[PDB]
RNA sequence: UUUCACUCAUUUCGUUAAAUGUUAA
RNA sequence: UGUAAGUUAGCAAGAAAGAGUAGCUCUGGUGAUUAUCGAAUCAGAACUUUAAAGGUUAGGGGAAUCCGACUGUUUAAUAAAAACAUAGCAUUCUGAUAAAUCUAAAAGGUUCAUUACAGAAUGUGAUUUCUGCCCAGUGCUCUG
RNA sequence: AGGAUUGAAAGGGAAUAAGAUUAAUAGUUCUUAAUCAAGAGAAAUGGUAACAUAUCAUGAACUUUAAAAUGGAGUGUGAAAAUCUACGGAAGAGUUCUCUUUUCUUCUUAACAAAAGUAAAUUCCACUGAAAUGAAUCAAUCAGAGAAGUGGAAUUUAUUGGCUUUGUAAGAAAUUCAAUGAAUUGUGGUAUUUUUGCAGUCUUCAUAAAAAUUAAAGGGAAUCUUUUGCUCGUAC
């Protein structure tokens, strides 16, 4: 079909092979569908910017504006995690 | 409007004291008994005329009925 | 000459917000005996979209402690917040993520979120999208504990201050390039009157003081002191520097 | 073909400006004003129609039959059937669970 | 066995959604008529309300009084609880049986005046009380 | 005069002015 | 049927260029119900003539150079453009009791139902490649 | 108990239609047929379940939920109407020295209700437990938090209950005939367009109103007939 514009050949030919570039990881990710923490299913949609919706599973997870979780939203996860036993624990 | 279905009904609407009017109508293949009461215009389609006499003998005597035919009265 | 774009916008004609189909005001609940000297807790009753900023808003709902009924809150999403859960505020809460904790509760280095800059003041700091504020050190000595802002400037507040643990949701917004003029368009669909924005000195001498002649050009240095009326205080102020940064 | 016109005094196509053209005595076209879409009700919960009720304006649910505006269960018109399957187990099983956990362990 | 006579459940569906019952005769395996596994219970309809000192004991009598249903659930929609009543002291459950149920005809109501009375009377020497407190959901 | 400590005018806030402070249990 | 150089590899492209098309008489393909019933659509063959899209509706094409990247807006009534906008790039200030800014004043007002992925002030104008040297003069600033 | 006034003849909103009538007004008058609001004369059953019962079958304070009340595009399709068409006709009209079993017109039905017969789509319920993985769409999409199958329940489809049908109702209206009175008013289409719904799919750094007003729920406090419906606009 294509050789290598995959998703960003519907803009065309109209602004700029390294902007359409960096516009087609950010709409891939965008659209695919990402594995739910609660059911283990390839279910979550995006319906807003930051929010996501298991389909078959019926849970609201706010998330990042384009992916279900960001790389920042993850380490500070784990960052409190570490906080709260060391807390916890004396 | 409403549709009288069996026969127990309308002798038991013309004994009932709401009546107002009575008026038959013959058409070709049946006779309708539209009995006008102070809210709806009850009717029955009777294709016997032995039921249908039966029915005129049943229409007290004091209320005006109303006979109709080809020519609207 | 006139009055210029940025006069005409303190008068609160067009310029005003487009803020019909918001949903309110985010924000904490108000301090209460409950949230100073115990725990309440909340449901996540859903995730919404709020017009005109960029994360999310949970439809938090409280009981009334104290009456009969409900109490609907409205608070900014914290990333991993899901409809359905738990959350608790108050001082003696659990720290885990969308928990609401005074801020001298929280060990150094915990990552918090729409910080009160004053006591009971419901929500100023790390408020936008993917945006939050480090815990930097303590001081029981005067009650004051010490946060780093998104800006990189620090802050010292009160240790009593609440916070929510974690992060703003809807980062990497801004990451993703615009690539039309319609939909810059569309981004200011709940937000003021500003995006078609004509360069000054496009302009004519009456309208901006950039206003030129026979070339298009500014004439004047555009790094202005901070003390220039309003009306000629256009371009850099009280700029310490200027050019490419390295 | 007969063309018809507005008889109310509206004249826009609006949502409540709906019509109806209807075929009448003498082959004659006329207008009726036809009624909006409406909803129905939703579970408290998990958002979802309930069966067993019309999806009607809400004046007309007063002239419907007094059991035909809702449904004979727990909560019968706020909750699904499942929404209340939950109810029930959350409300017993915690109850059960602190009475063992706490209340003389 | 979980489902034995005695045995209090909780109904999860239906118009008794909710309501306190207790297990009269089980059948898993299920009859030709009904095609499922289910078990006739005797329970609790109109839980018995709160009485003070203030009120006349007629009042009392009346507001203590316990309403009961006997009804065929599936097995799959009631709860199965901890607490079990002696069939014993209530007799009258007992008679209760699958032949006393017939489809589509109002069940007797002598009969659930008669349990009635024995659910109202035990209630009122407050030997069983789980069984007759509401269950708030 | 400068550096301190307080609040009582004064500023900026928040709520349904809904447990503030100190004892008591 | 056939289609080039160039290219951001998406386009150029309806590129360019050539052939066919009428009337009449027929043939065949595409289904439903279980022999009957039904749809406009496609392909093919003899014959005839005044040799067939053209009554009406209905792209002229190609090789280059300059400017603006593009879609959009503009001097109502002589300028529609290479001008304005644009996305992209870059710089400055501000932790909210702030920044910009309206008012004679004000428990006054706007961005702000906001909180640095934000608010305000500017220059250049998509993408690719690259942004050299100069702090003397005038500005701005200094944690002095 | 909670916040004053005004702000929409295109937003929200209790309830009406057909025929006839005037030189001119008619969802407004007349005939016939309806609807709405406000009044007057120890407390139910059935179904395993989803849920169902001509008012029924008590339900206060207080609290909650839902409706009113929500973008756009594109594809598929249910139903109605218009046009076209198949079979059978009845009445009238046009052409006719050349033919034409011919060409043209009419063959209709309201609000409000009823329930002979019978649909499409979606969502739930019961039995059972899927791998050799199956089910399905134009596209999709779905399943051990349970597919497919069988049997059920519910809602939507321009009023009751969607379509044919019925009451209203043929007594009206249309087409003819006679001089007010007489005749007829079947059944279909795997065709096009329009309208109105439904189901999923795509898109947003855009997520696409509020209130009056209504109903339900949790809680358990307390022990059919009839009257009236005012103000203003209404011609063109």
């Amino acid at each position: 079909r294509t050789k290598k514009v995959g998703i960003v050949g519907k803009y065309g030919t109209r602004y700029g092979a390294s902007l359409r570039k960096v516009i087609k990881k950010i709409e891939i990710a965008q659209h695919s569908k990402y594995v739910c923490p609660f059911c283990c299913k390839e279910a979550v949609r995006r319906t807003a910017c930051g929010i996501w919706e298991c389909k078959g599973c019926g849970k609201q997870i706010a998330g990042g504006a384009y992916t279900l979780s960001t790389i920042s939203g993850a380490t500070v996860r784990s960052t409190v995690r570490r906080l709260r036993d060391a807390k916890n624990s004396q | 409007p409403k549709q009288v279905q069996e026969f127990k009904q309308i002798l038991k609407l013309l004994k009932s004291g709401s009546i107002r009017a009575v008026r038959v109508k013959t058409n070709g293949e049946n006779t309708k008994f539209k009995v006008r009461c102070a809210k709806y215009l009850y009717t029955y389609i009777c294709a016997d005329k032995a039921k249908a006499e039966e029915l005129k003998k049943a229409i007290p005597k004091d209320i005006h009925v109303v006979e109709i035919a080809k020519k609207a009265p | 000459g006139r009055r210029t774009l940025s006069q005409r916008k303190g008068r609160g004609s067009i310029f005003k917000s487009r803020s019909h189909h918001k949903l309110g005001v985010a924000q904490h609940r108000a301090i209460d005996f409950f949230e100073r000297h115990s725990t309440v807790r909340g449901l996540v009753k859903s995730i919404e979209h709020d017009p005109g900023r960029g994360a999310p808003l949970a439809r938090v709902v409280f009981r009334n402690p104290r009456q009969y009924g409900l109490d609907k809150e409205l608070f900014i999403c914290a990333e991993g917040l899901y409809s359905g859960q738990y959350i608790y505020c108050g001082s003696k809460a659990s720290l885990h993520i969308g928990n609401v904790l005074p801020i001298g509760q929280c060990p150094e280095g915990t990552v918090v979120c729409n910080v009160e800059s004053k006591p009971g003041d419901r929500g100023i700091i790390a408020r936008a999208s993917g945006n939050y504020a480090t815990v930097i050190s303590h001081n029981a000595d005067n009650e004051t504990t010490r946060i780093r802002l998104p800006s990189g400037a620090k802050k010292t507040l009160k240790s009593n201050c609440r916070a929510m643990v974690g992060i703003i949701a809807g980062g990497g917004r801004t990451e993703k390039p615009i690539l039309k003029a319609g939909v810059a368009y569309r981004m200011y669909k709940a937000k003021r009157t500003t995006w078609p924005r004509v360069r000054g000195v496009a302009m004519n001498p009456v309208d901006h003081p950039h206003g030129g002649g026979n070339h298009q050009h500014v004439g004047h240095p555009t790094t202005l002191k901070r003390s220039s009326p309003p009306g000629q205080k256009a371009g850099k102020v009280a700029a310490r520097r200027t050019g490419l940064i390295r | 073909a007969v063309r018809v016109t507005y008889v109310r005094k509206h004249s826009y196509n609006t949502k409540s400006n709906g019509i109806r053209i209807v075929k009448t005595a003498g082959g004659n076209m006329t207008v009726q004003h036809r009624q909006k879409i409406s909803n129905g009700v939703r579970c408290g919960d998990c958002g979802c129609v309930l069966a067993g009720i019309r999806h009607i304006r809400p004046h007309q649910y007063g002239w419907l039959g007094k059991s035909k505006r809702t449904v004979t269960r727990a909560y019968g018109g706020v909750k699904c059937h499942k929404c209340v399957q939950k109810k029930i187990l959350r409300a017993f099983l915690i109850n059960e669970h602190n009475l063992i956990k706490l209340a003389a362990a | 066995k979980i489902l034995a006579p005695g045995r209090v459940v909780i109904i999860l569906s239906g118009r008794f959604a909710g309501k306190k019952a207790v297990v009269s005769s089980v059948n898993l395996q299920g009859t030709k008529d009904r095609k499922y596994g289910f078990v006739t219970v005797v329970g609790v309809e109109r839980a018995p309300l709160k009485i003070t000192r203030k009120m006349s004991a007629k009042v009392q009598e009346m507001r203590t009084s316990v309403k009961s249903f006997c009804k065929v659930i599936n097995v799959n929609h009631v709860m199965p609880t901890k607490y079990t009543v002696n069939l014993e002291q209530f007799n009258l459950i007992k008679q209760v049986k699958i032949n006393n149920f017939e489809a589509g005809k109002v069940y007797p109501i002598s009969q659930k005046k008669a349990i009635s009375s024995q659910f109202a009377e035990e209630y009122r020497k407050g030997k069983e009380s789980w069984l007759f407190t509401k269950l708030r959901f």
